[PDB]
Formats: structure tokens, C-alpha cells, sequence
RNA sequence: CAACGCGAAGAACCUUACCUACUCUUGACAUCCAGAGAACUUUUCAGAGAUGAAUUGGUGCCUUCGGGAACUCUGAGACAGGUGCUGCAUGGCUGUCGUCAGCUCGUGUUGUGAAAUGUUGGGUUAAGUCCCGCAACGAGCGCAACCCUUAUCCUUGUUUGCCAGCGAGUAAUGUCGGGAACUCCAGGGAGACUGCCGGUGAUAAACCGGAGGAAGGUGGGGAUGACGUCAAGUCAUCAUGGCCCUUACGAGUAGGGCUACACACGUGCUACAAUGGCGCAUACAGAGGGCGGCCAACUUGCGAAAGUGAGCGAAUCCCAAAAAGUGCGUCGUAGUCCGGAUUGGAGUCUGCAACUCGACUCCAUGAAGUCGGAAUCGCUAGUAAUCGUGGAUCAGAAUGCCACGG
């Protein structure tokens, strides 16, 4: 009989949000009847910036910025949900 | 498993699995063989070191697996996945290897590149 | 920017909308391998009259919030000064200092 | 010289003002919308005492959060129905009440900002929110004007602290904000810090 | 110093601010007001183009129904516009001393007073760090800590990653059943405190050494820059007082230019060779990016590439090959099997367009250079040196820059 798990493929900018939404969603699977084999952490991304600082010149005067994105498997605003019956 | 004692080792960016066993010297790497996975002799004279001291070089057999790094990444992370492997055997196998400085995990890894910097420390050149 | 300098390009992304298929279609001419070679040279003549402005080289990706042409970064649309100002004040979302 | 007070304790003991994930496309547009959006409601709250504007975008929609001292004010359906416009989805609007608006760095500037567009003493100003800070219990607060102080034909920058603002304790509840006084003599700055107590246990 | 691979994280056009020429003045952009036309859509002539005049289809919304909108166009004058000037009128931002250990205040005391004291002194510390002394006693900004990362361990979980023990395969494949061990990934914890021992010192602070320990005395690195100094930089990111220009210092377009070169300097890259070149064989990374994107495979081409065709919005697919290394030959130490400039010629690719002025490929051409005066720069350890690799900007264009490992 053809598969239809629940691939859950969370994406946030927040680990904690994140963490809040992968509770969230185990639970409600275990507070109905659903085993989640889940939340698996896969690796985080982290896209840096090294914009310059200054309004004119002074190029060695530099700040870095990162967005790390969480990303967490469940396999059953700032959270990215896509779920996947394959 | 059998009497497969295990103990991981990293070095640098390297991290070698490595898993011992009662035999006669029959030191595996990554499914190729010592000599056969590094050439230049130190790498594998590296591995050997705390066997060498332990005094079991060919009273063991090594399935070493190892990912990441270079040649002495590797060999380094081995020399320390049997460091620990070897005190997986016997519990006061320590002060031998520990004096030896062979337990100690080497954390030295690459400095990062600095803004304004050419590398970690190297600064341009200047008027 | 100078109002005129941010003004043009309005024009070329209004007129870059307009043409694409047309454009995108000519071109898809001046290429065909197995096309002919006379209609090859009207396809490269019907890309010489369209206007230059709906050529997306043409355009000049600039700062939103101001319109700055240097110092752009695509991900946020804003030049180095605004996004950093941005990121500071806590509009960009994730978008922190960073040390490793 | 200094880091923004706001930009280093970001992840640390202070929130964003812009929750939401987006995908690179995205990303740069949802970022131009919130701009548009700010720079509305900044400029029709003029007179309504705004201190941030706190953006969610609950799946295809905008939330906003008007954290005001005077909820009164603030129309909120055409508030409403023109974010809504900007943003080009069905938008709500939330209204918080800033509870003790003379412990707010965002207001306390505006408000010294106003006081000297409106030719007030800039000591005077200056002091009176040091004191009514420190009164409803600032654990501290810095407060530097800039610019030309009674229309100096130099401009200085005068600043009085009282309490602690210690801004290198990344666990210190420090609100910054920079305004502006627009005036005859040209733009005055008015940066405040106010120090709130060290937040342990982090965010 | 703290300008000179800096603004510019990428000038063919665009960008662009400049120039020459052609063009327009309520205007390229904005609000207001009135009237007209839906918007738009072809297709066409002229022109370098901007624009102008001709050409068809469409003419919907919202209904008070002379109405809503909205867009287009023209007219009105208020206004618009200015990368014009002033950074010595400013805000904001930044460099610098320098992550140097300082800079100060309240109260008290001393002095006619400017002021002093605290903050000095004895030790100590990376540190105005700490401890003793002491007319000072307290406090603030700095120091340190709190943050990120990296060393080791535990716990929770296990796919797109893993493969110890598992059985079954394939030309090989973790291939695939299966496993949750391990590497790893990521959430939560543990750990380092001079805590412990010995010695030293004022029994102080602390210092020297030792044990344990992945780690030892701030473990390593990052972030974090006191009060101020330089009327330091930036009115050209933006903002802004004033000033100035408003048929022009505003606006549109086309072609030039910013790429010019007698030369000087700053910063780089590549060399001068055998610790090398060259051919062949063969091994080990980290990090990152990707939808008008990254492009597997196949076929074609010497090749750039082109056909052509998957997969992948990504621990899945792709970029993608690590290179220094190792193994074996060859060169035989010289202007060379060093070096790669320059130029001729034939191309590919991006783009409306590569003449000025792109990159790349192929063929040939094979310059300077034989380790560099005085002088001067960087670096104290996973550092320097060397080796490749990725990224932003980006149609195309990286010896720069940011970053990653060997």
C-alpha cells in the first residue's frame, strides 16, 4: 500500500520559534492518533553580509551580518511550514 | 559486535572512527591499508605511535575509518581515535599515552580570515 | 539618487515588462540552429528597433529605500548604508551582527 | 565609534521589529513593503505618540503593531485598509499601550525633539526626561543632544546621564533611539539610551 | 600616520554625475485644479534616437447612475527639479589614538583661589586588575563578565546525512533491505574556578610549579571602541540651515569619455626555475551559492562552447574539479621542456550592441626577468609561508574584496 507519510519541512530564522512549532505539531500528531518519527534536526544555514560601514570611504571598517536559517524535519509568523505527503 | 573496542579521534578538520580488535596487526584505513592511504611515512608512523608505546602493534587489528582533512589530519586523527581506542582496552593503559601526549585532543585548527586583514594575521603592506 | 536618475528607472523596468516575450522571442531566433538564415537577420533587425530601455542589462539595480547605484545587495534590495541602518533597528528579519 | 545599542543585544534581550520568513525573492519585496508601510503609519501617527512598529507576516498577510502611548488616538480600519493597500494583502492592525511613555526611548526623544522644534531649552528638555526617567525607575538613562544648541553658530553635543547605561553588558536592557529636532538653525539629533536592568537568563 | 585594488560588492550601452550634438520648459519626477480620453493594443513612416504624425483591436470597472475609480493626455499657475555650493552651519554615519587603561562625578576634607584629594603610595595584574596602606568615603563610563565561534563529553532525535554489526546485490556503488551504533547534523545540558596540592609573598593581592583533565590560569578566535583628539572624512547614500539655479546649474536622447599616456608613486599578481617545469598515474578538504538560476548525462567540436536534455529551490540535484601531495618517467640546469608579455590570425559567449573598450578558446608569436640599491613591510602558531576552493557585486566582466579548508 502506497505510502503517505507527513515529510513536515519547518523553516525559521528563530531556533526557538522553530522549537515552538516542531512541540506544536509532535504533540497535536500524538494528542490525535499519529507516530511523528520526528523532529530531526538538518544542518543550519548561515548567508553572511560584509557590508562596508562607512557613508563614504574607510573600507576596512566593515560589519558582518548572518541570517541562520533552522530547518527541522518532522517525518509523521517567521515559521516557514511545507508539508509533503509524497 | 564482537570484542570491537571503539574510540573516535579528530584532528584539525579531520575525524577518524576507529575500531580495534584482538588480532595481528592488520591496520585498515577507509577500506584501503595504511601504507595504501598515506605514503610519506610519517602519517603512518603517527598511527603506529601509541601502539608503538601500548606495546600491541601486532597483538591488534585496526578498522579505521576517517573523513575530512589532509594526510596529517588524518594520520593525527588516528593517532588520537587509538589513543582512546587503547584506553578502551585497558582503563590504566593512561599515563603511558597521556605522558606521551597522545590523549590530548590537538584544538589547534585554522584561524579565520580578518576584514582588512590578507589572512588571520597578515596585514597589507603599508606606505 | 537625483529624481530623474531614480525616474529612469521606473521607465526601463515598465518597459522591460512590456517587451519581454517580444525581445525574449527575437532572440530565441538569432540562435535557432536549425532556423533559416534570412529570417535569422530579420529577427536581428526587429531587436535593433525595440526600445534599448526594454533591455534588462539596461537596468541598474538600486537601493529601494533610497537609490543608491553602488553598494547594492539583492537580497534585501538596499544599498550597504540602509541595510545596515535596517538590520540595527531590527527590520530585517533574522539579520544579526555576526562572530565565528 | 559605537555600536547601535538596539543591533549588538538582537538575539540576545532584544526582539525584532519584523518577524517573518521569506525566500530570497521574496525577501527584498517584503522588505520594501514594511519600509512603505513604516513610513505611513510613522507619518500619520505623527501626533500619537508611536514608538515602534512591530511587522509580522502571518503566511500572505501583514499583521502591524502599533505600540503607542495614546491607543485613543489612533481610523483604524483606514489604517487597516491602507496597509492593506501597500502591502497587498488583507492586513490587521494591532494597537499596544506603551503603559510608561516617559520610559520609552523612541517617545523621550520625540518628545525632547518637538520641545525644541517648539524653541524650548535644550538643558531644560534634556533634564526634565532624566529625571521623570529615573522617577518611574530607570535603572538609568543617557540622553546627548547634538547639533546647533540654541542656534550656535558651532554645533556641540551636550549629554546628561543619571543611573547606569552600561552598553558593553550585552545582557543589559538598554532602549536606544535616535529623532531629529528639524529647526531654523538646521537638523538637532537627540540620541537616548535608557537602561532598564540587566536581563539574566538570556532572550 | 588615519588618501592612493579607497566611495565603486564589479564604467561597452545602461550605470554617469562628464563631453559633443540633437531636443523640452509647470517639466523626467510630485501634489493640487479643470476638461478630455479606459488603460492598452498593434503596424507604420520620419529621425542617431528622444519624439512627432499617421494605423487597428479594445474601451472594461462602479453606479448617486451630470456619478465612483483608475490610468492616459492637455491646460492653469502655485509649484516641481538640481550627484549645484557650504562637512568651517548641521544630523546621521565613519576613520584615528586603541581594546590603549584610562576618563570622571557626588559627598567630605584641604586651599584666599585656580584647584587638590579620591585616582597617590607598597605589592600585583592584560587591565584605575586586585590587595594593603591612606582625608577620604562612595559612585559612574571604561577593564572583566554577560554574546557568537572553536577544543572534549553527555542527553534528546535520526533524513536529504551515517553504515559498526546486519543479509542481498552491482561493473563499482550505503547500492539496497535493515541498523541508530559510529561520523555528523542540531536542540538541551557538563566542563576550568587558581577549584585542588606544593612552594613564594604581608597570614594580602598575587606569583612559580604540580595533579587531574579534551582543555590551565583570559584555553583559541570573534563581537564588543570610555571621555575625548584631529572645525579629521562624508551636503555625492540619505537628511538638513543657508546660499544659488529655475526655457536651465532642471529634463529626454544619440555618440564619445571616465579605459587617454613623456612619466612618477602606492597596492597587487606572475616570474626568474630542479624544494622546479613537463607528461602520465593516483590520493586526501572545508566552506559557500543556485530558478529569466545551478546545469547532470549524451552527441558534436582540438577547445571555448554548442546543440540537447535531466535533476534540483536543495545534508537529496547541480555548481564540482580540490590543488599543493604521492608514484614513475623526462628536461639537465639555460634565457632552458624557465618565464609568460606582446602581437598576427581563427573563433566562442554575454548583450540591442563587444571599434573605441569584455571575458574566454585555439593556432602561432615567446618580450622583460637569471632573486632585485638605499630603503622598507608583514608575521610570535595552526601564525608566517605556500596550495587550491567558494561568495557578494554581477547580462558579461576579479591578480581586488570577503570567506574556506590543505
Amino acid at each position: 500500500m502506497q505510502n503517505q507519510r507527513i515529510r513536515i519541512r519547518l523553516k525559521a530564522f528563530d531556533y526557538k520559534l522553530i522549537d515552538a512549532s516542531t512541540a506544536e505539531i509532535v504533540e497535536t500528531a500524538k494528542r490525535t492518533g499519529a507516530q511523528v518519527r520526528g523532529p530531526i534536526p538538518l544542518p543550519t544555514r548561515k548567508e553572511r553580509f560584509t557590508v562596508l560601514i562607512s557613508p563614504h570611504v574607510n573600507k576596512k571598517a566593515r560589519d558582518q551580518y548572518e541570517i541562520r536559517t533552522h530547518k527541522r524535519l518532522i517525518d509523521i509568523a517567521g515559521v516557514d511550514v511545507q508539508i509533503s505527503l509524497g | 559486535a564482537e570484542n570491537q573496542y571503539y574510540g573516535t579521534g579528530r584532528r584539525k578538520s579531520s575525524a577518524a572512527r576507529v575500531f580495534i580488535k584482538p588480532g595481528s596487526g592488520n591496520i585498515v584505513v577507509n577500506k584501503r591499508n595504511l601504507d595504501e592511504y598515506f605514503g610519506r611515512p610519517t602519517a603512518r608512523m603517527v598511527v603506529q605511535q601509541p601502539l608503538e608505546l601500548v606495546e600491541l602493534t601486532d597483538k591488534l587489528d585496526l578498522y579505521v575509518t576517517v573523513k575530512g582533512g589532509g594526510i596529517s589530519g588524518q594520520a593525527g586523527a588516528i593517532r588520537h581515535g587509538i589513543t582512546r581506542a587503547l584506553m578502551e582496552y585497558d582503563e590504566s593503559l593512561r599515563p603511558a599515552l597521556r605522558a606521551a601526549g597522545y590523549v590530548t585532543r590537538d584544538a589547534r585548527c585554522v584561524e579565520r580570515k580578518k576584514v582588512g586583514l590578507r589572512k588571520a594575521r597578515r596585514r597589507p603592506q603599508f606606505s | 539618487a537625483k529624481n530623474s536618475m531614480k525616474a529612469r528607472e521606473a521607465k526601463r523596468a515598465k518597459l522591460v515588462a512590456k517587451f519581454a516575450e517580444k525581445r525574449s522571442a527575437l532572440k530565441a531566433i538569432i540562435s535557432d540552429v536549425n532556423a533559416s538564415e534570412e529570417d535569422r537577420w530579420n529577427a536581428v533587425l526587429k531587436l535593433q528597433s525595440l526600445p534599448r530601455d526594454s533591455s534588462a542589462s539596461r537596468q541598474r539595480n538600486r537601493c529601494n529605500q533610497t537609490g543608491r547605484p553602488h553598494g547594492y545587495l539583492r537580497k534585501f534590495g538596499l544599498s550597504r548604508i540602509k541595510v545596515r541602518e535596517a538590520c540595527m533597528k531590527g527590520e530585517i528579519p533574522g539579520l544579526r551582527k555576526a562572530s565565528w | 565609534q559605537k555600536v547601535h545599542p538596539n543591533g549588538i543585544r538582537l538575539g540576545i534581550v532584544k526582539p525584532w521589529n519584523a518577524t517573518w520568513f521569506a525566500n530570497t525573492k521574496d525577501f527584498a519585496d517584503n522588505l520594501d513593503g514594511d519600509f512603505k508601510v513604516r513610513q505611513f503609519l510613522t507619518g500619520e501617527l505623527k501626533k500619537a505618540s508611536l514608538s515602534r512598529i512591530v511587522i509580522e507576516r502571518p503566511a500572505k498577510s501583514i499583521r502591524v503593531t502599533i505600540h503607542t502611548a495614546r491607543p485613543g488616538v489612533v481610523d483604524v480600519e483606514k489604517l487597516r485598509a491602507a496597509v492593506a493597500k501597500i502591502a497587498g494583502v488583507p492586513a490587521q492592525i494591532n494597537i499596544a499601550e506603551v503603559r510608561k511613555p516617559e520610559l520609552d526611548a523612541q517617545l523621550v526623544g520625540d518628545s525632547i525633539a518637538s520641545q525644541l522644534e517648539r524653541r524650548v531649552m535644550f538643558r531644560r528638555a534634556m533634564k526634565r526626561a532624566v529625571q521623570n526617567a529615573m522617577r518611574l525607575g530607570a535603572k538609568g538613562i543617557k540622553v546627548e543632544v547634538s547639533g546647533r544648541l540654541g542656534g550656535a553658530e558651532i554645533a556641540r553635543s551636550e549629554w546628561y546621564r543619571e543611573g547606569r547605561v552600561p552598553l558593553h553588558t550585552l545582557r543589559a536592557d538598554i532602549d536606544y533611539a535616535t529623532s531629529s529636532a528639524h529647526t531654523q538653525y538646521g537638523v538637532i539629533g537627540i540620541k537616548t539610551w535608557i537602561f532598564k536592568g540587566e536581563i539574566l537568563g538570556g532572550m
